[PDB]
RNA sequence: CAACGCGAAGAACCUUACCAGGUCUUGACAUCCUCUGACAAUCCUAGAGAUAGGACGUCCCCUUCGGGGGCAGAGUGACAGGUGGUGCAUGGUUGUCGUCAGCUCGUGUCGUGAGAUGUUGGGUUAAGUCCCGCAACGAGCGCAACCCUUGAUCUUAGUUGCCAGCAUUCAGUUGGGCACUCUAAGGUGACUGCCGGUGACAAACCGGAGGAAGGUGGGGAUGACGUCAAAUCAUCAUGCCCCUUAUGACCUGGGCUACACACGUGCUACAAUGGACAGAACAAAGGGCAGCGAAACCGCGAGGUUAAGCCAAUCCCACAAAUCUGUUCUCAGUUCGGAUCGCAGUCUGCAACUCGACUGCGUGAAGCUGGAAUCGCUAGUAAUCGCGGAUCAGCAUGCCGCG
């Protein structure tokens, strides 16, 4: 028996869908195809990295704004890019696309780049151990409240599995006024599955 | 020339009433065929009668929404308050008895699991 | 069971059909147990899938109204 | 003219509804007030898990409002500029 | 095995009753919701990480 | 955990006498709502005619007839299950008397329900009923336990 | 306990994996390689796949025309498939003790060491809740609150709602108006706030008053560190093996509904606080566009005909039942009970034998309060009474929710 997920309690009362488009008898593909551009996008910007993408709906143009420092690099070298990925969309959703880059200052207290950073490290041979307590520190030192980071799956000692975390801050999960933003990444392995639970307490809400 | 909101269980009775003769009306209809039962026919007159304002009044009521005993309270929740509105002067006399708190009584939540609002399925070893 | 008259598929009914006219004579193969029985085809002989083989049935002439699957129970027992 | 609106968020409809009568008012006409429409909720239910334990069980409500607002006089010479605002994706609108 | 059944699904029937429906995202038959064409598993996951604009964690 | 309590089917609370209380108000307690207010007041007519008296009088009267004032409960010592004889409170007396009315006027058997209680609360009023009967017999299994304290 | 109206929010086919038979091989499905260029569909006999062939019968965008882009078809070897095993290889989820009040760390002390302190002692509450001491001083996760919802009311808004006063009506529909309810946003609100007592004065506790609500008002959401190698390889992936002329695939039929018995959870009763007939009522919260489907006519019925309005506070689903009144029945295995049966129909679906539901007849079984044992329930609860809704053509005594 484990905890409810954070932003899944979250979201409408402090936190926005991420979709914010109304649809009616249209709900069913208006929403499958914005997981489908989703899937499409996180595949292909997984390498530059990208934490959370809105997507939002006008005279049936669907638009998008697409977030992290890094599609900040795709915009100059990548601009042709830019337009060359948006065709895909285009294509994919029949109708033609808008986008827009909005840049994640200080990316330490982002719940999915930190989750993406510790997958990566963990599947390039690093330990456990110096990739975690070294990322906590890093966040905190980058200005959060509080944090608490977990792994799990086969930790080296391959012949059975185990979970640990590491934590220091304050970190209320309980309360439904703190800002607590949640991402979650798994990371194969040779020697099994990984996967990656990373939150943190930015402040509350007023 | 006097009204009262009347609330008391998914039901709203509005009363308006008058000076008069102990004519009582409810949805410009007689009582005694709407509501049959005598617990509810004492039900109009009760606060009229433990203040001496029995007969000096008749009522005018539109009531909607619950069941019978719901409206009965309703009807006294409201003439209650357009009698205050009348006179506050006994207003702690009829507090005395009550019939003015509008009771929070409700039908309880039907939650998943339990069987009815709190009745629990069957249990074996 | 209703107004528009029983159901029965055309594979079966047109060789049975021209069988009963040319030659009564030999048994009809079919896999298919749904068709109704009709009755303008008694005397004849079918071979009726019952899940594993087919099962050869007389036909008498009160076998009206009924299905062939009726006479080919499916499930064995005791 | 007859005109309805609705969204998710109350919080979105409400500064919808009070810029559409602003922009309204304004820019002359005459209008009804932004009366409320009473709202309409959708449950759904589904289990905690994935294989077991149907008495466990979790709540999720499409819960979605309406508002409604008429203009009383058409007024051609300023409707045509109250139809070329914009809004946010949350809200639909219609006649 | 299914691949080959989510593909039956996919293509049309010999009859308009065949047409069961299956879940888009994630291929379970059983348990879909028509609202969003999907079913429970693969419903919550993308619930709490905030698809389907409108709807939230219920509570009453 | 604490004592609680809690009052209902108030009758009008001034120029009240006990039998408008209960013409108006109390006991009823059968089952849901009408089938009671109702298999009930006519009960009390029927009387009325049976006796030459007011029919309110019997009630009460064959309700002080059926009251008891002692009665027993079962405490474990050692491998008896002694019988230890014990008091009524003033409203345990009301709720049990009142109970064994109601459900023996559902156990004896006539032809209907009115006068079925009707007839008990007579052989109740006269000292005669089988509730009354049952009265009794606790009474005398308890100061034949009398010893127990 | 925490499996047994559970995965299944729906099994005639389909689902569906399993069984019999008939069939295929780079394979329905995905990327690569070379061609044909845009490729398909309808109908014919065998027909179930599929194959034999047919009647028009393989028909785009850009190209300084070389050839590219996408679209399918053929061949092609790499490959695809695993609801096949392993939850004692895992992720990700979920139950359970348990909404129980606990579980820990920083620094410092004592011990030599496992370790202890804080976290104990007084009361306090639901609480590790608070206050008072105390080699402890603090902090964190838990509790509380912050969230939702029902309870009283103020402002704004009066249409598809509501009709106080008026004329009108069977259609409070109209005319007129937001009076009232109601609707939905923003505030007010209950905070031990105030008074007396108890308690050291503290924490708190008892009793009052105000108060719609007094002592976390009610309910929901929230589920600590962790135990059960608890469950899931059926979303996911190392690991092995199955091979791709087979555990991979397509089709017909059968099954998951079998039935000598056992158990669990439920519905219906066993009767006159009742059956039957007639009249009179009161009313939620939801759903409705391959939808909801009005009225009238047809059938004594399930339903059918032709269909108005409704993308819905307008129309419809939708005539809530229990209940009240009145007539008969007169204690029986009965006018209770309705099981199971043969006959005759309605609906859906290509299809109702295995294997739907409903209806008109005929039938009418056991049962007349259930051993030993055992369960849920602290007031809108239990007990009854209905009404919707997911699953979806049809399939609800189940589940979810409403009164």
């Amino acid at each position: 028996g484990q905890k409810v997920n954070p932003v899944g309690l979250r979201i409408g009362v402090i936190r926005d869908w991420e979709s914010k488009w109304y649809a009616g008898k249209d709900y069913a593909d208006f929403l499958h195809e914005d997981l489908k551009i989703r899937e499409y996008i996180s595949k292909r910007l997984s390498d530059a990295s990208v934490s959370k993408v809105e997507i939002e709906r006008a005279a049936n143009r669907v638009n998008i704004t697409i977030h992290t420092a890094k599609p900040g690099m795709v915009i100059g070298k990548g601009g042709s890019e830019v337009e060359a990925l948006r065709k895909a969309l285009n294509s994919l959703t029949g109708k033609r696309v808008h986008i827009n880059i909005l840049e994640i200052k200080r990316a330490d207290l982002d719940a999915q780049l930190v989750a993406d950073n510790i997958a990566r490290q963990l599947e390039n041979r690093v330990s456990f151990r110096r990739a975690q307590k070294q990322q906590i520190q890093r966040t905190m030192r980058a200005g959060a409240q509080g944090v608490k980071t977990m792994v799990s799956g086969r930790l080296g000692g391959a012949d059975i599995a185990r979970s640990e975390y590491y934590s220091e801050g304050t970190v209320p999960l309980h309360t439904l006024r703190a800002d607590i933003d949640y991402a979650t990444s798994e990371a194969d392995t040779t020697y099994g599955k990984l996967g990656v639970k990373v939150w943190i307490y930015r402040g509350e809400v007023l | 020339q006097y009204y009262g909101t009347g609330r008391r269980k998914s039901s709203v009775a509005r009363v308006r009433l008058v000076p008069g003769e102990g004519r009582i009306v409810v949805n410009n209809r007689e009582i005694s065929e709407h509501i049959p039962s005598a617990a509810l026919i004492e039900d109009i007159k009760q606060p009229l009668t433990l203040t001496e304002t029995a007969g000096t009044y008749d009522v005018l009521v539109n009531v909607h929404g619950g069941g019978l005993s719901g409206q009965a309270g309703a009807i006294r929740h409201g003439i209650a308050r357009a009698l205050l509105e009348a006179d506050p002067e006994y207003r702690t006399t009829l507090k005395r008895a009550g019939l003015l708190t509008r009771d929070a009584r409700m039908k309880e939540r039907k939650k998943y699991g339990l069987k009815g609002a709190r009745r629990a399925p069957q249990f074996s070893k | 069971s209703l107004k528009k008259g029983p159901f029965v598929d055309g594979h079966l009914m047109t060789k049975i059909e021209k069988l009963n006219e040319t030659d009564k004579k030999q048994v009809v193969k079919t896999w298919s147990r749904r068709s109704t029985i009709f009755p303008q085809f008694i005397g004849h002989t079918i071979a009726v899938y019952d899940g594993r083989k087919h099962v050869p049935v007389f036909i008498s002439e009160d076998m009206v109204g009924h299905k062939l699957g009726e006479f080919a129970p499916t499930r064995t027992y005791k | 003219i007859r005109i309805r609106l609705k969204a998710y968020d109350h919080r979105i409809l409400d500064q919808s509804a009070e810029k559409i009568v602003e922009t309204a008012k304004r820019s002359g006409a005459s209008v009804s007030g932004p009366i409320p429409l009473p709202t309409e909720k959708s449950v759904y239910t589904i289990l905690r898990a994935v294989h077991k334990y149907k008495d466990s069980r979790e709540q999720f409500e499409m819960r979605t409002h309406k508002r409604l607002i008429d203009i009383v006089n058409p007024t051609p010479q300023t409707v045509d500029a109250l139809m070329r605002l914009d809004l946010p994706s949350g809200v639909d609108i219609e006649i | 095995a299914k691949k080959s059944m989510i593909a039956k699904q996919q293509r049309t029937p010999k009859f308009k009753v065949q047409e069961y429906t299956r879940c888009e995202r994630c291929g379970r038959p059983h348990s879909v919701i028509r609202k969003f064409k999907l079913c429970r598993i693969c419903f919550r996951e993308l619930a709490y990480k905030g698809q389907i604009p409108g709807v939230k964690k219920a509570s009453w | 955990k604490g004592p609680v309590a809690k009052r209902d089917v108030l009758p009008d609370p001034i120029y009240n006498s006990k039998l408008v209380s209960r013409l108006i108000n109390k006991m009823m307690i059968d089952g849901k709502k009408g089938k009671s207010q109702t298999i009930l007041y006519k009960s009390f007519d029927i009387i009325k005619e049976r006796t030459g008296n007011d029919a309110m009088e019997v009630f009460e009267q064959a309700l002080k007839n059926i009251m008891p004032v002692l009665e027993v409960k079962a405490r474990r010592v050692g491998g008896a299950n002694y019988q230890v004889p014990v008091e009524v409170r003033p409203e345990r007396r009301t709720t049990l008397g009142l109970r064994w009315l109601v459900n023996y006027a559902r156990l004896r058997g006539e032809k209907t329900m009115e006068e079925r209680l009707a007839n008990e609360i007579l052989d109740a009023a006269n000292n005669t009923g089988a509730a009354v009967k049952k009265r009794e017999d606790t009474h005398k299994m308890a100061e034949a336990n009398k010893a127990f304290a």
